[PDB]
Order: C-alpha cells, then structure tokens, then sequence
C-alpha cells in the first residue's frame, strides 16, 4: 500500500515546478491518476490508483506534508522578514542612499503571487501569525512608503489579504491604513489607479462593519462624505472610464455600514449640506431596484445588514436629508419598494426591511399629502397582517405593521 | 464569363493525356515541331494573361484549353521568381534553372487538377509529355523575361510583378500538397 | 499491458483542463508518475511503461488514439477560418457598421497564446497548410487593417509566427508586410509602442537573409535608411527607454544582411548622404568588442552569415563609407580586429572574416599612413600563413593571407 500521506505529497510536488495555482493543482493531479484508474484496468484494483485518489479526499481539509514546509511557507517567511526589517531601516527610508525599488517591488509582485496562487490556509495562518505582525508590518510600511509606483501594489496585496479571512479584516480596519488611504485619496487626485484602488480597498475594508477609532473620524468624518459626493455628481477629467463614480457609491454605503444612527450620522451631514445630489440619487435607485448589495464583495459568514436597505433607511431618520430626492425619483423608490415589500416570501429577513423602509418614508416625508401608491400599499398591509405563518421574522414583520398603521391610521383602513 | 480560350487547335495536331502538342517557335529542344507563325500557344497564354487571371469561371472546350491553362499556371509562377531578380541577366539565367524543375504531371499527386487531366499510362506517352511540358516551361519563361525587365534599368516592372499575387482561380502549379 | 498511446492520451487531457503550457504539461506527468512509482515499486509494471510511452519527440509524437483532434489544433482551425471570413468582408471592411474590435480582439490574443503555449509542430502544420493561407490572409489583413490596437497584437502573432519556422519567415519576407511597416514607420511616428514592435518584427523576418522583390527597395531603400540613422544619432522626444536607438542598429543589420554586391548598396549611399554620423559609429564597435550578433535571433538551421561583420566589410569597401569613423574610433576598430584574429583558434569560420575586414580596411583607410599597430599585424600573419593544420577553413585562412600580403608587401615585413 502507499504512505497514507503521498496525495499530501503530490500536491506540494506538483506546485514546486508547474507553478500552477493551488486549485488547478488538485484537478491536475485528480485527473491524470483518475484516467490512468480506468485507461490500465490492472492499477485499479490494488490500492494504488484508488488510494492515491482518496489521499487527495482529504477528511474535511488537509495538506500536511511528510516532513519539511511547503514551498509556500518557506517564500511567504522571506518575504515577510525582508520587508519587515526594510521597513524599520531607518537610515534608508529617510535619508535613502542605495537603490532599493527594483529589489521591494520583486518581493511585492511575488507576495501577491502567493497570496492569490497558494493554499488559503498557509496563507491565512503566515499572516494571523503573531497575532497579525506581518499584516501591520505591510500597513507601516504603506504609511511611510512615498513612492506611488510602489504603493500600489500595496493595496493589491491588502485587497488579497482582505479576501482571506474576516479577521483580518478587522486588523485593517483598526489600523491606520484607512485614514492614512483617506489623507491620500483627498490630496493626490492625480493618479487615476491609485485612486479606484483606494476606493475600493476602502470598501473591501469596512465590508464587515465594525466600529473604528474615534481618531478615524478625523479624516473619515464630514469632508471626506463631501469628497465623495463631489466624486459622484461630476468626476474627474482623468476619469475617462468614468469608473470612480461607481466606486465612490459603492464606498459611502460602505462607509455608513457601521454608524448607528441616523441624527449623528457623519454622512448624512453632508448629503444636508451638498449643494444638490441629482446624480447620487438615481445610482442608488437603479442599485435598489435591483436590490443586491454591492458591499458584500466577499463571502465572509457572519454578514452585516443588506447595505442599501441601511443607508435609505438612515437617509430619511431626518426631514432634512429626506429632500435629497426630486419629486418623479421619490414617486419612482415608493412604486420600487411597494413592489418589493409584496413580491418577498415569509420568514425572509429582508421582508422587514423594505417594511422599515416604507415606515420610514411615511413618517418623514410628505406621504399622506400625495399618497402616490396608498390603494397598493394599504392592500399589502392587509396580506401581510394577516399572515398566518409563525416564525420570529414573520412576526417581527406583523408587530412593524402593527407599529405603522398605529401611528398613521390612514394604513390599514377600508379599500376605496 | 467567356474567359480567352485557345484559337489553334489544328485538327492535325495530336494530343498526349489531355493535352494537345502545338507547335513552339523555340530554340530549345522538344517534341513537338517548330511553329513559325507569328502567334503560337505561348504567345496566346502570355498575350492573354493580364486579362485572363481576372477571370474566375472557366470552361475546357478542349485539349488546348488544358494545354494552354497549364502556361498561365506557370507564368504565375515564373513572376515569383524574377520579382526577386536585380537585373534582366540574373533572371534569364535563374529562369533557365527554374523550368527545368520536375514538376507534377497528369495524376502524379500534388497536381493540382487532378479531377481534369488523366495520368499517361505508358512511357511512350509519359516521357514525351515530360519532354513536351519541359521545353513548354523552358521557352514560357524566357519570353517574360524578355518584357518583363523595363530596358531603361531591368527593374521588373511594377505593371508586371503586380499580378504575382493573383493566382489564376487560385490554382498554382506548385500544388497544394508541399 | 498498458495501452500504447497512453502518453498521448494524458498530455492532452491535463492541458485541455490546466492551460499549462505545453513543456510544463510534460513536466506534470513526468512527476507524477515517477513519485508514486518511487513511493510503491510495485507499481513498476504500469508506471515504467507510462513513463515510457512518453518518451516521443516528433516519433508518434501526439499519436492519435482514434481520430481525435487535440484542443489547439481546433482552436487555430476556428480562428484562422474567422479571420479570413472577417478579412474578405469587404462591406464591414471599408464601411464599417458592426462594432468588431472586442471580438477581433479576443480572436487574436487567443491566437497569441496558442501560438506560444501548444505543441510548436501543430502550430507550425496549421499555419503552413494550404500554401500559408493562414499566414498570408492574416498579413492582408493587417495592411487593410487601421485599429492601432489590433494592430499591435498582429506584430506579436506575426513574431510568434516567425518564431516557428524559416518557411514561415520567407513566407512573410517575401508578401506585403514588409512595406506595409516601413510605410507605417515612416509616418507614424507617433504610437512609440508600435513604432518599437514594427522595427522588432522588420528585423526578425530579414534575420535569414533570403532575397526579396525588387518592389521592396522602392519602399526600404535609401529614404528609409536615412530615416533609421535620423532615429539612431538623435533619437525622438517620445523614446524614454532608449530601445529605438538598439532596435534601429539591429534593423539597419538585418536589412544589410541579404544585400550582394558593395558600391550600390542602398544602406551604404544613406551611410555616404547622411550629415556626421557618430552615435551609430561607436555603437557598432561595441558589438564588435563582444563579438556577439543581434540578428541571429533564431536557432533556425542554415546560419546565415555573421551581420556585423558582413556589415563592416560593407562600409570598408569603397572610400566613401569609410571616411565615416572618428579617429579615435578607426584605432580600436584596428585594435579589436588585431586582438580578435590573434585569439581566434585556427578552423574557426569568423577568421577568415576577420582576416577579410582587415584586408577592407587596409585597402581603402589610409593605413599604410598610420601603422597603428602594424608589429602586431605582421607577426600574427607570419604565424598564420606558417601554421601547419590542413582543414579546408585553414586553407582559406593562409590563402588571403597571402592574396592580402602580395597586395600590401607591408604587412608581409616586406
């Protein structure tokens, strides 16, 4: 029989000089020892061609070789220690004398390899290794690396690593790589790449919404809000993809994903304060109508709110932002979500927050004086108050109607 | 339609395959007699051949059809090689050497035309075609090379060299198969 | 037993579904097998003739189990059927209608890839299968072709091309494409990254030296050697990386190579027009110094003679080109040819080159007037004409000795 391990083997073996991508790597070795299993009746029943493929079965996930680390390992240790001291040289980062670009960004260009052709698992181990060191390493040395050529494949590297696993994730978003992308984007609207990819690692970034440093806010506060509505409403003459509007879009709803309140909320204080918001409103209509989330860029289980639901609803906790919209786009978002709020099935968690949202709308905008849709909407409220179905989501959905038309009696009264 | 065909089928001149032995004013040693009209089957090919490769239909009336098709297959080829030439000395003599190649004959595989001409079944007709193809293809190729080079320099004239890439209905004599 | 084509059968399988490249798909196999049959022995009666089926060159090289074709044959089969049927679509071609770029586009960086990750002998079959009309379709298109960005992936398909065969390469010597990028260079001097690639693949197809049409010169004679040297002394404001200046040396070196004779040489009257060429003097002598030859780009057999050389026996062979070298230049080049002929072990080829740019340069510089390093000379062609091996490239060496020395009863110590 064959050392129970040799699959563990072959997997490692194969990547030493294919150079193939870790996923690749396992149908290239499945495939050809699964054809020569049928192609030489003879190898099949002795254990061999059998066993070499239920090696490859691992029990749930394994790759544990026989001996010595994978050749993985061995490159994500180098390039770790030779950044993590060039970081700290602190004669040659200041004060620079030997040429050292050409040397870093062979290292960058490999890391990024690594991070997106190797195993998941070295990876997201090399990096979680003491307690995230490598990971703050990078994002100081991003911090005081001025060289743009160079930067960028910082944020390449960051994006992969934000990919790999939520706590990570969160290690950025502690970090000052945020506010310092923040600083950067504000001041060099020159570099057209730099730009979308600060954007987007922004929104990669807070895609799991959790609570930053007081000290963010700084930079992460109102100014940078008016930013990226400027963004929005008419670019930049680089721009000639016209691609940063979508991005900026996609990073305000990220951006208010973590805010709690709507009467705080940094955000909302300045669509107030803008000047006139024609283009942003209809981007996040067009984005409702479909009703996906462009936030939830990454499969990462414990998913924070749907975030346009969120930030519609944190748009109309006040009389001020609610006249961000013209007068044919509100008639056009109460026509979408009586649509949506109907064609939802029970026991959705969504359900509730088109709920929410119309219960929004009504109390803050003039709704009862133009009552654009009132026949549809009461005839939904009439269904959904009397659904008999009894999961919690179910009746979390009743008792918001039940809070809705208490408030505003005009709902749930008689069809005309 | 009516692309040029061939005027001097003589009933009496005898045919090898299908193809029909005219006669060739030519120096050059050969089979078939010495022509001395004025116009022979050489002349009519090469007469006709800026018109004729324009053509993209053409019907066999005859044996001469298929004798005299098979020149304007060579001319397009000849041209290939004196494009290349210097001077109208380095041609005549590179053209000598060309036509005296072994070319395919009726059937003999990468001919080009095999579903038209049928292969010679004995040595009195194969050898003599052979004998006649030859001095066909040794006078053909000097005659271009007369009136080909513009005398005031021996460039090979654009108005010539021009027609190199327009095969007669894509048919080359070098066949298909190398 | 195993069936005798399983080696076949398993290359193709792991690069239908990896995309590795052909030699790294061969390298897959031959791991794979080899560590289990190391990790089991017992697997020998299978695993040894596995292995073993894979030993093939061109020999039953992808044998066909039954009737299959191999994925890149059908892709190049597809690709090359679709860009002829968009080529003669003479409507979309001259009044274009359809939006066609994207898929062009695609159809082509397909093409590329195959081109450079299958089986070279495959490539090679389809590309010369009806008399290269996928090769000379594909050139039409590119002179009725005007996109710049299809443009640009042309040239890296025909390079890739070139690559594969010398009847490839005097295939595309030989139709219009040639012209068509002389053309392009002399008026579009504008599109750096193009302007760089045209002048790469002008040189790779000159590379073997085969003689073109008459017709060409019109176009890549005296006016656009001018305009290389105009390039090469003082280069354009849009070059930042310097390649030009080396791309334009290497072409001048391959356009020479195919050229006979010496006085009407169309490079060589450039050479005589153009005003105080310098930078193109002192780079070529630093070629020479290496002794290296940039156009030899390809391992392709019948070697063609060394450019560099053949180009300095060029210039030397009239007084006019001649005059062209700097003092300080005219000294190393006699220095570098002194120290090369001396090196050179007898029956190498390039002796008998360097032996010959010597007796050029003595013939028509003014050397008889200098005698920079005339001691050296004489004492290395008494040896020469004295050594004693009888190999025909010795003959030949002893012989201009000789021719050289009756000519020069100087450089024989008189």
């Amino acid at each position: 029989a064959v050392p129970r391990t040799i699959g563990a083997e072959l997997m490692e073996l194969v990547r030493r000089n294919t150079g193939l991508s870790h996923e690749l790597c396992r149908v290239a070795i499945g495939i050809i020892v699964g054809h020569i299993q049928a192609s030489v009746p003879a190898s099949s029943p002795v254990m061999e061609q059998v066993l070499l493929s239920l090696v490859e079965g691992k029990d749930l996930s394994m790759a544990l070789p026989s001996g010595q680390v994978c050749h993985d390992q061995q490159r994500l240790e180098v390039i770790f220690a030779d950044l993590a001291r060039r970081k700290d040289d602190a004669q040659q980062r200041s004060w620079a004398l030997y040429e050292d670009e050409g040397v870093i960004r062979c290292y960058l260009e490999e890391l990024l390899h690594i991070l997106t052709d190797a195993d998941p698992e070295v990876c997201k181990k090399m990096c979680k290794r003491n307690e995230f060191e490598s990971v703050l390493a990078l994002v100081a040395y991003y911090q005081m690396e001025h060289r743009a050529s160079l930067r960028l494949l910082l944020l390449k590297c960051f994006g992969a690593m934000c990919s790999l696993d939520a706590a990570i994730i969160s290690t950025l978003v502690s970090s000052v790589l945020p506010v310092e992308l923040a600083r950067d984007m504000q001041t060099d609207t020159q570099d057209h790449q730099k730009l979308c990819y600060s954007a987007l690692i922004l929104a990669m970034v807070f895609s799991m919404g959790e609570a930053v440093p007081y000290a963010h806010y700084e930079h992460l506060g109102t100014p940078f809000a008016q930013f990226l509505l400027n963004i929005v409403e008419d670019g930049l003459p680089l721009d000639t993809t016209e691609q940063l509007p979508d991005l900026c879009v996609n990073l305000l709803l990220a951006l208010n994903l973590h805010l709690p309140a709507a009467d705080q909320n940094v955000i909302m204080a300045a669509l107030s304060k803008h000047a006139n918001v024609k283009i942003f409103s209809e981007k996040l209509l067009l984005l409702l109508n479909r009703g996906d989330d462009p936030v939830r860029i990454f499969k990462h289980e414990p998913q924070p709110p749907h975030s346009v639901l969120k930030f519609l609803q944190d748009v109309f906790g006040s009389p001020a932002t609610a006249a961000i919209f013209y007068h044919t786009d509100m008639m056009a978002l109460i026509d979408i979500t009586v649509r949506h709020i109907a064609d939802l099935s029970p026991g959705d968690k969504l359900r509730m927050e088109y709920l929410s949202l119309m219960h929004a709308i009504v109390r803050t905008t003039p709704y009862l004086q133009h009552r654009h849709r009132l026949p549809d909407l009461q005839a939904i409220l009439r269904r959904i108050l009397n659904e008999e179905e009894t999961s919690p989501q179910c009746q979390m959905d009743r008792m918001i109607v039940r809070e809705m038309c208490k408030e505003f009696l005009v709902l749930g009264e008689a069809p005309s | 339609m009516p692309a040029y065909h061939s005027s001097l089928m003589d009933p009496d001149t005898k045919l090898i395959g299908n193809m029909a032995l005219l006669p060739i004013r030519s120096q050059f040693k050969g089979p078939a007699p010495r022509e001395t009209k004025d116009t022979d089957i050489v002349d009519e090919a090469i007469y006709y051949f800026k018109a004729n490769v324009f053509f993209k239909n053409y019907e066999i009336k005859n044996e001469a059809d298929r004798t005299l098709i098979y020149i304007t297959l060579y001319i397009s080829e000849c041209l290939k090689k004196l494009q290349k030439c210097n001077s109208k000395s380095q041609g005549e003599k590179e053209m000598y050497t060309l036509g005296i190649t072994n070319f395919p004959i009726p059937g003999e595989p990468g001919f080009p035309l095999n579903a038209i001409y049928a292969k010679p079944a004995n040595k009195q007709e194969d050898e003599v075609m052979r004998a006649y193809l030859q001095q066909l293809r040794q006078e053909t190729g000097l005659r271009l090379c007369e009136k080909v080079f513009d005398p005031q320099n021996d460039k090979p004239s654009k108005w010539w060299t021009c027609f190199v890439k327009r095969q007669f209905m894509n048919k080359s004599l070098s066949g298909p198969g190398q």
